[PDB]
């Protein structure tokens, strides 16, 4: 440790002043800031997560429904599935595709999904 | 020293309040800021966002630390014969149908990214 420069400094090359939202970037060697709409285009960016899980199911999809209804606040029933928040449920034969976005919130209300499913 | 853009600033105090995480060796943090002069100083909250660099090779790579077997193809990697990883322009997919993986492969990915 104590590998860095001054702790108030930092080396920041795009899109600077006016207002910028901006993020920063620190290693063990450096100190870096990029702007967030700058920050797209460089090897740095911002990635959306769509994790998959096949879960198997016995019950049928007014049956999911009303299980993800048990646990639910929120659960809006779509054309092509179940969306809750933001996790996109379907269910395809005895199994549920279960496929939710990168986001923490997004997650934690989809771990709820799994189990209403699992038992 | 804004012949390329800016270097060297002043962090302001805020950040230090920000949500760090650390991808590898580095460390991330989103914020929203007004910049002037030599100063960077934060008006806002940065979103909650997923930020990193997405290598096929290097998380390829990391998985085989985990003791995994992956496959090379055009479409991303197959882990374990099976789990899926595929590559968007501005995310991943991972595919769960793997028997009792999915959470090394998790954990990859997010070695290469943070929640900031």
């Amino acid at each position: 440790g104590h590998m860095l420069a001054k702790d108030n400094e930092a080396k920041i090359f795009t899109g600077v002043e006016g207002e910028f939202e901006g993020i920063i970037i620190g290693t063990e060697d450096d100190i870096r800031i990029y702007k967030r709409d700058e920050l797209i285009e460089s090897k740095y960016k911002e990635m959306c997560i769509y994790e998959r899980q096949r879960i198997p199911y016995n019950s049928t999809a007014v049956l999911l429904k009303q299980v993800l209804v048990d646990g639910f606040e929120e659960l809006v029933e779509v054309e092509s599935g179940f969306m809750v928040g933001n996790v996109h449920i379907v269910l395809s034969g005895q199994e549920v595709v279960l496929e939710w976005k990168s986001s923490y919130t997004d997650d934690v209300l989809a771990i709820s999904i799994s189990k209403m499913i699992s038992d | 020293m804004s012949d390329v853009s800016m270097g060297m600033v002043k962090l302001d105090k805020g950040f230090d309040a920000l949500n760090y995480r650390a991808i590898g060796t580095d460390s991330v943090a989103s914020f929203r800021g007004v910049r002037d002069g030599d100063m960077v100083r934060c008006i806002g909250e940065g979103p909650r966002m997923v930020i990193g660099h997405a290598d096929i090779n290097e998380m390829r790579r990391m998985i085989v630390e985990g003791s995994m077997r992956v496959e090379q193809e055009e479409n991303g990697l197959l882990v374990e014969d099976c789990v899926w990883i595929r590559v968007s322009g501005d995310g991943v997919t991972i595919d769960g149908r793997d028997s009792g993986v999915f959470y090394a492969v998790r954990d990859v990915v997010y070695r290469s990214s943070a929640f900031i």
